[PDB]
């Protein structure tokens, strides 16, 4: 690999960096080389991993997204363009799938398999349902596969979380927030989203009197957030 | 705008 | 090149979509294909070849400034960590200087020589002056020869400008606009670069008067970024 | 924050 000759450390500094400068594609190439060193990350380390790609694959789902768009438009009294707007959909969507294809690999080689703790191996299946999700929802031969590979993974999380955390785990949370978001919009099951965001917000409340104050920023965030999806959704 | 994290 | 099987027209295309999806990079490429197709650029096709690269410049320059920064402050009772900012500083450092190359050779292979009407030499000269003031900012046995590229594209483009272009020309007050910031934070010029905003200021606003309503709202745009300018500077 | 276009 390109990072093979940096050291682990230099790496994730290097990562923390990219993060400051919000050069998030440099950010992911110096965290998949720490990957690549064989050892196990730590929590700052799956965080720094998780948000270099997040914000990655997020620019090209939006830029997907309007693309998308605008071959639906011409596919309406729509004046013929010729195949450029496919063309150029269809490029970013394999950009797209590349980057989702390379998350997945290294959460296969080998984070999920040497992944013990309960915050680790939550951590790493949660994002490997999120990359699926990802997968999905540019999928038209295949899609069913993808989306069942997702919720595969969201489930064997969500197990893990509800035996080892407690409901106000930042990380339990997250998964939960996207999981029901999985229920919504991918697998065409509203109820179960409700029904996941709202036990997921009442059991976390009724938790939040065990937790010292200021300790549980994130927490406090993504209870908000599923608040935010249920007034949406209801 | 539903959120995802 | 890696456009050179795609159509013109197709190029020209992409690179507006692009836009839409603010897939700056890609956009770049797909007008640097169009360019090297030999054929001079419209006016709409100057644009989006400058909005482009403007783009990709500019998130590369403002990395740049917070990697310099950090490692500024790391030269201060700070404690030594290594090589790492520089080498990421540096890494960074050499993206931009390719990019300014790129386009500079662009300019100079062939758009600036094929180039008659004032409206596009002025245009692509202005271009050379930021991209060799873009590789200012960042020298150090080298600076000055680059400084003085920059003011004598600058000052080329500015000769023809006030010969063959109104006081009020998008163009004309934009190249005004840089050059003054070329004078001020380039060039160790404040006084040149106060009294070239406010002359370019004065002589637009003297000739509003000649303009239809609602066909200046770039030109507007550009005189309130100069006010602005003088407004801090004085 | 100069501008500059
Ligand atoms: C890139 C890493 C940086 C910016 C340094 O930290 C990101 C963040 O890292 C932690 O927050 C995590 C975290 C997020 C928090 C909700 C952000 O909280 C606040 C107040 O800003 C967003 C990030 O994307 C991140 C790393 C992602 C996950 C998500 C991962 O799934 C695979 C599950 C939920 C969430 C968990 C891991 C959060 O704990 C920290 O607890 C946050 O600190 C605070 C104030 O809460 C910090 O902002
Ligand atoms: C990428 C191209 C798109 C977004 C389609 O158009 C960019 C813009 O292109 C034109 O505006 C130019 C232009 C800019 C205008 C000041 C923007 O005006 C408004 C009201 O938004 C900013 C752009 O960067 C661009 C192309 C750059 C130049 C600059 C180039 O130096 C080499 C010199 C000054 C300025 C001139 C060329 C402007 O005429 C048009 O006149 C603008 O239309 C309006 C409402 O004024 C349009 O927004
Ligand atoms: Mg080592
Ligand atoms: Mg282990
Ligand atoms: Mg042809
Ligand atoms: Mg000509």
């Amino acid at each position: 690999g390109a990072m093979g000759s940096m050291e682990r450390a230099s790496l994730i500094q290097k990562a923390k960096l990219a993060e400051q400068a919000e050069r998030y594609e440099d950010m992911a190439a110096f965290m998949k080389g720490a990957v690549e060193k064989g050892e196990e990350l730590s929590c700052e380390e799956r965080n720094l991993l998780s948000v270099a790609y997040k914000n990655v694959v997020g620019g090209q789902r939006a830029a997907w997204r309007v693309l998308s768009s605008i071959e639906q438009k011409s596919n309406e009294g729509s004046e013929e363009k010729g195949p450029e707007v496919r063309e150029y959909r269809e490029k970013v969507e394999t950009e797209l799938q590349g980057v989702c294809d390379t998350v997945l690999g290294l959460l296969d080689s080998h984070l999920i398999k040497e992944a013990g703790d309960a915050e680790s191996r939550v951590f790493y299946l949660k994002m490997k349902g999120d990359y699926y999700r990802y997968l999905a929802e540019v999928a038209t031969d295949d899609k069913k596969r993808i989306i069942d590979s997702a919720r595969s993974a969201y489930q064997e999380a969500m197990d893990i979380s509800k035996k080892e955390m407690p409901p106000t785990n930042p990380i339990r949370l997250g998964l939960a927030l996207n999981f029901s978001v999985f229920h919504y919009e991918i697998a065409n099951s509203p109820e179960e989203a409700i029904s996941l965001a709202k036990t997921t917000f009442d059991e976390a409340m009724a938790d939040l009197h065990t937790l010292s104050e200021d300790s549980y920023k994130d927490s406090t965030l993504i209870m908000q957030l599923l608040r935010d999806n249920l007034t949406l959704w209801t | 705008e539903r959120h995802t994290c």
